[PDB]
């Protein structure tokens, strides 16, 4: 399960699924990761800059981290988001944020 | 409509065909194909705040739009009819929508809008600044239509959001956020600080305390 969790509400992305007993060919969408790398040939100045960007070439902005899946159960702040999990399963958890620290 | 589509060639071949070259197929490293774009892109730019830029550059100016509405129209027909894509949100009447698109929810209208989009702007709805030379604009000025627009046809390094993606719904409670949320005085203290402390302070120098 992809835990993103952004500000004030969760979504899960069920990145993959594969029972040990042999069911679930799911994947993941490895597509929507879009990065935001500011390697523009020249900034305000003239010539020489050609800045990448701040941090290892890529704006603080940049939402690469975060993973993305088919099927996303986003929370709306009138419906609280559901993540339905198979019991007697082995549940892992990809814990991310979308823009603040927080906690699951 | 007949007349649409035609007013549309006849402004469409005096703007861009030297980018989108003849029926709305593009010309390489300056425009894009405008087959598949639209009524409702076509919205978001000359229509919306980011008409396209003759010069060419990372990010455009919403300048100020080059069209009226009633050619915004027959412009979009004639990429709809030309080539196949979304449409721009319309009213009973036939205007494009804006208060219709209003979306009942703020706090869900919100919600929606700080996982998908808040990051590139604001949480208020004030710029963000983006990939090269890119930005993301302050959206106080785009009315609700336009708000509708930029989500259903990704503009520029702005990740396109399918109706199925955001649905009709969520699009108007996003632009309800995205919407509702949109000498003395230095001079006598400079006068008390800089001139009489230094008048004062000249004064204890020259006199004497007793
Ligand atoms: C604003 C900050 C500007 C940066 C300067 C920061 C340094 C401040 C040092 C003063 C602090 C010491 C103190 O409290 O007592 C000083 C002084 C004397 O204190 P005292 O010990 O109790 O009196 C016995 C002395 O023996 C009294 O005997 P005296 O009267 O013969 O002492 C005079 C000697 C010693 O006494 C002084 O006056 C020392 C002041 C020297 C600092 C001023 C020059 C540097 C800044 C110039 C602006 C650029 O005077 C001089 O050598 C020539 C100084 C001419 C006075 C000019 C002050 C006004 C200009 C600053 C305001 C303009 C801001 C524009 C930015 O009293 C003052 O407050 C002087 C005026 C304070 C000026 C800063 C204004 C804030
Ligand atoms: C004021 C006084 C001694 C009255 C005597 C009692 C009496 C007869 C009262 C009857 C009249 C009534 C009804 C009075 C109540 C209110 C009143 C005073 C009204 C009249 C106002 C008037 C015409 C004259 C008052 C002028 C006066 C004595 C001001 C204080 C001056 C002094 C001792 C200043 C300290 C010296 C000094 C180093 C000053 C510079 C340092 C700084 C920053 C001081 C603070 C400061 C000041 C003092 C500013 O004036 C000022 C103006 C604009 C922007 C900022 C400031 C500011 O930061
Ligand atoms: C250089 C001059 C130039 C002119 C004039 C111009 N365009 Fe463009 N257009 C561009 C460039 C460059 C882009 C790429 C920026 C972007 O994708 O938003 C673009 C983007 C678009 C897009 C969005 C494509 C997409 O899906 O990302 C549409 C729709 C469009 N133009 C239609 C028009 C119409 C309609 C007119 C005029 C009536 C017009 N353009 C005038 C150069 C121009
Ligand atoms: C990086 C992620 C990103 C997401 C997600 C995103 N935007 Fe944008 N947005 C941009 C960038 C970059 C531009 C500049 C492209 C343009 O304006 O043609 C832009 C363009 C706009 C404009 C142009 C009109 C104006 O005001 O100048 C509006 C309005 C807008 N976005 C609002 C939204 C709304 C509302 C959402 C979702 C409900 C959203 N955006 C999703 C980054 C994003």
């Amino acid at each position: 399960i992809d835990v993103t969790a952004f500000q004030w509400n969760w979504k899960f992305g069920y990145q993959k699924i594969a029972f040990a007993d042999g069911s679930f060919d799911y994947d993941g969408a490895d597509p929507e990761r879009k990065e935001a790398m500011t390697s523009r040939p020249e900034g305000k100045d003239e010539h020489g800059i050609e800045k990448v960007g701040p941090i290892r070439g890529m704006t603080p902005e940049d939402r690469t981290y975060l993973n993305f899946d088919k099927i996303e159960t986003l929370g709306t702040s009138s419906e609280i988001p559901v993540l339905v999990l198979p019991a007697g399963k082995r549940i892992e958890f990809v814990l991310n944020s979308a823009d603040v620290i927080h906690g699951f | 409509q007949s007349a649409l589509l035609r007013t549309g060639k006849q402004l469409f071949e005096t703007s861009c065909v030297s980018c989108h070259g003849a029926n709305l197929q593009g010309v390489p490293d300056r425009g894009p194909s405008l087959i598949g774009t639209g009524e409702a892109a076509v919205y978001f730019q000359v229509s919306t705040g980011r008409m396209p830029a003759m010069r060419g550059e990372a990010q455009a100016p919403s300048k100020p739009p080059h069209f009226d509405e009633s050619q915004i129209d027959a412009l979009g027909a004639y990429v709809q009819a030309n080539g196949g894509g979304p449409t721009v949100p319309r009213d009973d009447h036939g205007a494009v929508a804006q208060e219709s698109l209003i979306g009942g929810d703020v706090a869900r209208g919100g919600d929606l809008f700080r996982l998908n989009c808040a990051s590139c702007h604001n949480f208020t709805g004030k710029g963000g600044a983006l990939s090269s030379g890119k930005y993301a604009p302050d959206l106080g000025d785009a009315n609700p239509a336009q708000i509708y627009t930029a989500m259903l046809t990704g503009p520029q390094n702005m990740p396109k959001f399918s109706d199925r993606q955001l649905t009709p719904d969520e699009k108007r409670d996003i632009v309800a956020y995205v919407r509702e949320s949109a000498g003395p005085a230095p001079e006598g203290m400079a006068m008390w600080i800089i001139g009489m402390v230094a008048a004062i302070g000249v004064a204890m120098w020259i006199g004497s305390r007793a």
